[PDB]
């Protein structure tokens, strides 16, 4: 699955359950688990 | 306070820029082709 955190800015202590190899920011928040 | 009490507001799928792009395309189509009786293959015509 992929996880979207609406209120986290991952651009470049993060309140995320787990990181991954495809963490990146979008206009809808921080997305983990999806390739851009 | 709203967020601390578990109430969230979600963003719309289409941004303001996309809606503005749609309206600009519609206005340009009316000014250039002005399709009548539907929206199919645009047929150009002078505005007058
Ligand atoms: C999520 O966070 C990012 C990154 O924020 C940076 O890191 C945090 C910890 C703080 O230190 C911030 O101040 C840092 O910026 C935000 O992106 C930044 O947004 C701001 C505000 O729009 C941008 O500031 C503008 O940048 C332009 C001039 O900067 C020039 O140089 C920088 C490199 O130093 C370069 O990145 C930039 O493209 C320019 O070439 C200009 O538009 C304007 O004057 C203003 O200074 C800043 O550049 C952005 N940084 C990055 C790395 O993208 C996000 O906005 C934020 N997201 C949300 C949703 O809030």
């Amino acid at each position: 699955v992929a996880v979207l955190y609406q209120d986290v800015n991952c651009t470049d202590a993060w309140r995320i359950y787990s990181t991954g190899n495809n963490v990146f920011q979008t206009q809808a928040g921080c997305l983990i688990g999806a390739e851009h | 306070a709203q967020k601390f009490n578990g109430l969230t507001v979600l963003p719309p799928l289409l941004t303001d820029d996309m809606i503005a792009a749609y309206t600009a395309a519609l206005v340009s189509g009316t000014a250039t082709a002005g399709w009548t009786f539907g929206a199919g293959a645009a047929l150009q015509i002078p505005f007058a």
